[PDB]
DNA sequence: ATCAATATCCACCTGCAGATTCTACCAAAAGTGTATTTGGAAACTGCTCCATCAAAAGGCATGTTCAGCGGAATTCCGCTGAACATGCCTTTTGATGGAGCAGTTTCCAAATACACTTTTGGTAGAATCTGCAGGTGGATATTGAT
DNA sequence: ATCAATATCCACCTGCAGATTCTACCAAAAGTGTATTTGGAAACTGCTCCATCAAAAGGCATGTTCAGCGGAATTCCGCTGAACATGCCTTTTGATGGAGCAGTTTCCAAATACACTTTTGGTAGAATCTGCAGGTGGATATTGAT
């Protein structure tokens, strides 16, 4: 008995993103299809926003991934921050960034 | 009981970074991502298929909403993505 | 077993230090009740909707949702105290 | 006399914040706040912790950007310190009152 | 058939400006307005209704979400005319 | 058969509107008590804007109410302003104005 | 070219019903450029409901749809 | 030897326009521009006639209303004459740009 | 203040594109009445987590002093937009094939609804594991006075 | 530009709160397998209305001339801020009574699900009506030169 996700290739349960799409009443039916290309989205989505986190968090000689480091990614990526242009990360500050008519001297 | 993607999502970090944690704090924040992202394209598809005086949404309706809902290359790659473990699916019967 | 006068909780000190996260260099002396003036009215707007959940839901404790909730419907989705 | 020259102190306070994330506004006092505004809107309510926490996390971020524009706007009419009429520019192009 | 607020919207018309009238392309706003405003709030109360896990939007979401979605003045006779419109429904055969 | 909308005394279709409901996929049931309120609240706001309206109209001497006049009724109330406040009316045109910053020197 | 099709005048028409007093000469260049990114933003998604409902023919609804997708809904062309 | 001094002509085309709703941008320079950039998204499309109109509107209406806050923006720097940059910083805050 | 060129208003006029009116057809509503089903209010209550009092202490706000320097006020003038009248190249308007947008029919792959079987992702909880906060010190700048 | 006063960077070090790791129960999921229902792709087609062309219409492109806007240089007043002394009130580590959120089981008022009938809001072709959009005329307010 293979799971769907297995099925699919996927790490993100099919067999839920299915479940969800149903009892969030967006139709009166919901291809088979559909939840496995969300789900597939939803786990590559993830994977992105991760891999960048990750990195973002090895700049900063750390091992584990903390909401800073989410938003440092997001926020440095052209795309992903158009996708979360609205979405507010808790504890995660903001892109160090002054002004350039702010610096002293001259030159 | 409360569900969350966190397991998932873990599964997923250790796929890209073998050796890299996440605070419970981000896999919060992950959780509310997947979760935003899921209720976006959904909703959009939800649309989609009124639209167009459809009664199921398929990954046709789901693809399109994702092409109008992310950016360039991210729609792209997240299109890729979401063909190719639907073609796979499909041979697995 | 008291009362309420709050909005000076919100010290110059902490009005400078958000300056600051914005980039600012010189603020303005006038700006401290500029900005005390703003955060209420934003204040007042979300508990409002927050507290609209609340009473819908015929509780009297306004959960972390509620505010989440009412964060989104004003274009503010806040990542994090649960999804 | 070593004393920093004005504008030393503020791009080290700049560079200081931006580099952090903790919560700039002293905690009890923006709890009573919050319990203060919502008061005056349905006596007799309760707070689960975690709600309060949102509503600060969630204000100061939106604050926090507003500077942000408020300072584009001041700079915009050549300065460097921010005043009341810009972070009024702002919140009306914003749509805040437009 | 191409339903639309059209008709309602004359009648309506009638007893606020009896001799007033409207041309056509003012009345496709007013159509344009009777489902910008139904959508929202409909969404709105459905969203109410999930996120309490009731399976029912019932009256009193609909109240809520005109609660949430009309600015003031304008929500407080919302909420009237709908209970009055309630009320004089059950209150009937 | 002497209707939903005559019955809750409405010019709005309360079977129409519940119609719309069912099928918008907004929830599994629908009470009755949802699309009265609601048509009723539908019907209110649109008398509003009519009226106002229908004056904005009369101010300029003419019986027939034009997108012009919706527009000037519109952004001249501070509510409906606001509940309509991402919203282009076609040929609306906008409300007269001139900073004062800009009027001759006097 | 087409952008050009924009022409000085009409953007100094548009400026005025904005209430525009006195205009830069680069302002035209800037609006044009401007102009073109709503239209390619709106447009793609316009063009995206056309193909989804399989036609050739970008229809009013299209538009309407596509507007609504931003905060930037349209009222009298249908919904 | 009849002059109108600059300012006389351009204050009364603002009382002018914004008193009519007749669209601003003649149609069919508009409708090659339509399109023109459609053919980029998807080859030989047509467009229902009502469809460019509802694109124009669309557009003339969202132009105004930033001539509006870039109008705002110099008059902030103390300036009658809208310039790049006040459009530039009308998109940055209104979150269209950065 | 006195014309002189224009722009704006207003009162009246009337052709017509757009709005009102009457008739007739009918699929799709919307109302009605019967039968079956069930969502979620009510009553009881387990148990989480919020309000709150207590006490100690140092982080941090408050308030004053004093000088650095930014910003508004003012004068000056280089040069960029704007007003205007000249000339026609492009848009606007109305007539016409045909490309599709839809209206209808057919019918099968694919989506319910229903009965079981089995794998799994929460979690309540006792116990071991480990990244990094935060205190420490010293090498390396970064400033400001001279 | 060399000096002195300070803040910043940064690798080492360790107590510990937060995390990665189980053993065990499991109601809620997810998967397997007919039986029944049907949404929508697909092929064919009539009626739109969208693309194209040619003639009639009127907005735009262009070069001169100069008002005046708005950036630059100069000046100084007064605000904002760095530094410092003082001590309050926020922060922290705990503990406790109990409000009130939330899990469980009961049970009916209201919602779903057909089936049959009546009405009705939408469409189509024809006829008739009208609000006001432009046009004219003459008065007069507005603006610019002297």
């Amino acid at each position: 008995a293979k799971t769907r996700s297995s099925r699919a290739g996927l790490q993100f349960p099919v067999g839920r993103v299915h479940r969800l799409l149903r009892k969030g009443n967006y139709a009166e039916r919901v291809g088979a299809g559909a939840p496995v290309y969300l789900a597939a989205v939803l786990e590559y989505l993830t994977a992105e926003i991760l891999e960048l986190a990750g990195n973002a968090a090895r700049d900063n000689k750390k091992t584990r991934i903390i909401p800073r480091h989410l938003q440092l990614a997001v926020r440095n990526d052209e795309e992903l921050n158009k996708l979360l242009g609205r979405v507010t990360i808790a504890q995660g500050g903001v892109l160090p960034n002054i002004q350039s008519v702010l610096l002293p001297k001259k030159t | 009981r409360k569900e969350s993607y966190a397991i998932y999502v873990y599964k997923v970090l250790k796929q890209v970074h073998p050796d890299t944690g996440i605070s419970s704090k981000a896999m919060s924040i992950m959780n509310s991502f997947v979760n935003d992202v899921f209720e976006r394209i959904a909703g959009e598809a939800s649309r989609l298929a009124h639209y167009n005086k459809r009664s199921t949404i398929t990954s046709r309706e789901i693809q399109t909403a994702v092409r109008l809902l992310l950016p360039g290359e991210l729609a792209k790659h997240a299109v890729s993505e979401g063909t190719k473990a639907v073609t796979k699916y499909t041979s697995a019967k | 077993k008291v009362l309420r006068d709050n909005i000076q909780g919100i010290t110059k000190p902490a009005i400078r230090r958000l300056a600051r996260r914005g980039g600012v260099k010189r603020i303005s002396g006038l700006i401290y009740e500029e900005t005390r003036g703003v955060l209420k009215v934003f204040l007042e707007n979300v508990i409002r909707d927050a507290v609209t959940y609340t009473e819908h839901a015929k509780r009297k404790t306004v959960t972390a949702m509620d505010v989440v909730y009412a964060l989104k419907r004003q274009g503010r989705t806040l990542y994090g105290f649960g999804g | 006399p070593h004393r920093y020259r004005p504008g030393t102190v503020a791009l080290r306070e700049i560079r200081r914040y931006q580099e952090s994330t903790e919560l700039l506004i002293r905690k009890l006092p923006f709890q009573r706040l919050v319990r203060e505004i919502a008061q005056d809107f349905k006596t007799d309510l309760r707070f689960q912790s975690s709600a309060v926490m949102a509503l600060q996390e969630a204000s100061e971020a939106y604050l926090v950007a507003l500077f942000e524009d408020t300072n584009l706007c001041a700079i915009h009419a050549k300065r460097v310190t921010i005043m009341p009429k810009d972070i009024q520019l702002a919140r009306r192009i914003r749509g805040e009152r437009a």
